């Protein structure tokens, strides 16, 4: 359903069989790379990120080590990855931001089953933008994602108030409560959390 | 503004508009210039090739196979995986692997791996179309390449921003030597794939398609005896 919505969660534990299909996932997990609370690699492992989709894409943020392990998990959820975003991060004049200085993040996609219908090849796989706060992600790829699959259901996980989208169900830890409108979903939530606790 | 919309509108890459792409540095450049050893090179079919008769053991490799999606005798991943990389490099080493934009950058990653590397940068050529405004399962247009740093054993930016070069055009970004020589890696480099057009002094070349040879084993090992065996290439010749 059409406008924003989110559910505060701990993604670990929430059933996200409630949530139904979605045409596009996307990811910016806490990978534990050596500031907030992180995921072990097998907690990364062990979501049940398999039940999202049947066929679509996946948009993983990766950094670090999480390079080599979000492309096991990748594999792991059951996605070959097919392209790799990068986001080269500029001042407001337009120039860029261990062995090297870093100018870019990473977003991994992968593809599950065979989609169809998708405007694959409209975007191109470089973003140039300004960068904000840290640790957030560029606007620019909520468009490239409605260009690739516009109108289709689509799902975020470990996003922040500021992630909140039109077609998107939101999922993370700080957000505030839950605001649930698609029916089918505010069904199958009732049913699954009827006293509206997500805990174990 | 958003430079991906634009893109859509117009076909000029996002990259296209990045601008300007602590005093000097030159006397760096300076001391690596004068610590190189001649160039040096050696025409060789790798395929059939016993890369063992490559010696001394190297300080920096850098791979650049002729992969099919450069196109359109080519590499697969399969040829490349195949090379016995591990046994021409230095206990402490480093390998700068060419991977293209598809499934190069996973094998790459797979190859880096199985030759003992762990991957401690990923170099991304992006490429713009200025003055130019399709894999099955690509999902994007692929406007960039990734070259994959690994280390093995115990100033610059991780981006090379340059004109799409001319179809069949393979040439890569003389750029990424610059890189890797400001490491400071030590002095026995290695360019697997290399042509007559890259040679180039403090290197030895090997690949199927250069005309001319001079590479001579114990030539080659004399440029490092003692005194000069553990020098990093960025420091002053031993007198
Ligand atoms: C335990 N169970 C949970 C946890 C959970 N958490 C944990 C607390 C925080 C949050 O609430 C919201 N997220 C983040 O603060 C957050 C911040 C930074 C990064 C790094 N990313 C940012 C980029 C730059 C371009 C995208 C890089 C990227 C690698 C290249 C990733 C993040 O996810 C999620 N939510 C639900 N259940």
């Amino acid at each position: 359903l059409f406008p924003p919505q989110w559910i505060c969660c701990d993604i670990r534990y929430l059933d996200v069989s409630i949530l139904g299909k979605f045409a596009v996932v996307m990811a910016d997990p806490p990978w534990d790379i050596h500031p907030y609370g992180t995921l072990t690699d097998d907690e990364m492992r062990r979501l049940n990120i398999p039940v999202l989709q049947d066929d679509g894409f996946l948009f993983l943020w990766v950094t670090g080590r999480a390079m080599e392990l979000g492309r096991e998990c990748l594999n792991l959820w059951g996605y070959e990855r097919v392209d790799e975003i990068i986001w080269v991060k500029t001042n407001q004049l337009q120039r860029i931001i261990h062995w090297l200085n870093h100018g870019k993040e990473h977003c991994l996609v992968g593809v599950k089953g065979n989609p169809q219908g998708f405007n694959q090849g409209l975007d191109c796989d470089v973003i140039v933008a300004e960068v904000r706060s840290t640790s957030h992600k560029p606007d620019e790829i909520y468009g490239m994602i409605e260009r690739l699959s516009p109108g289709t259901r689509k799902i975020e996980l470990f996003g922040r108030p500021h992630n909140v989208q039109p077609n998107w169900i939101t999922l993370g830890n700080q957000l505030d409560g839950i605001h649930l409108l698609d029916p089918d979903v505010v069904a199958r939530f009732k049913q699954r959390y009827p006293d509206g606790i997500i805990s174990k | 503004n958003d430079y991906c919309q634009h893109f859509v509108d117009t076909g000029h890459r996002p990259q296209n508009f990045i601008r300007d792409v602590r005093e000097l540095i030159r006397l760096k450049d300076e001391l690596i210039a004068k610590s190189n050893t001649p160039p040096m090179y050696l025409q060789a079919d790798i395929e059939a090739f016993d890369i063992r008769e490559l010696t001394p053991k190297f300080d920096v490799i850098l791979l650049e196979p002729p992969l099919e999606e450069y196109y359109r005798k080519c590499w697969t991943w399969d040829d490349i995986m195949k090379l016995e990389i591990d046994e021409i490099a230095a206990p402490r080493s480093f390998i700068f692997l060419w991977c293209g934009s598809g499934e190069g950058l996973d094998l790459g990653r797979v190859c880096l791996r199985k030759w003992g590397y762990r991957r401690c940068e990923d170099i991304c050529w992006i490429k713009t179309n200025k003055n130019n405004p399709l894999d099955p399962k690509a999902v994007f247009q692929r406007t960039k390449e990734h070259c994959l740093m690994g280390i093995k054993g115990t100033v610059d930016i991780d981006l090379i921003i340059t004109e799409e070069p001319e179809i069949g055009n393979i040439e890569k970004p003389v750029e990424i030597f610059h890189i890797i020589e400001h490491f400071c890696l030590g002095r026995r480099r290695l360019h697997l794939f290399g042509r007559d057009s890259t040679i180039r002094p403090g290197w030895l070349t090997v690949g199927p398609t250069l005309t001319n040879s001079n590479y001579n084993a114990e030539t080659y090992a004399s440029y490092f005896s003692a005194p000069n065996s553990y020098l990093t290439g960025c420091t002053e010749e031993i007198e």
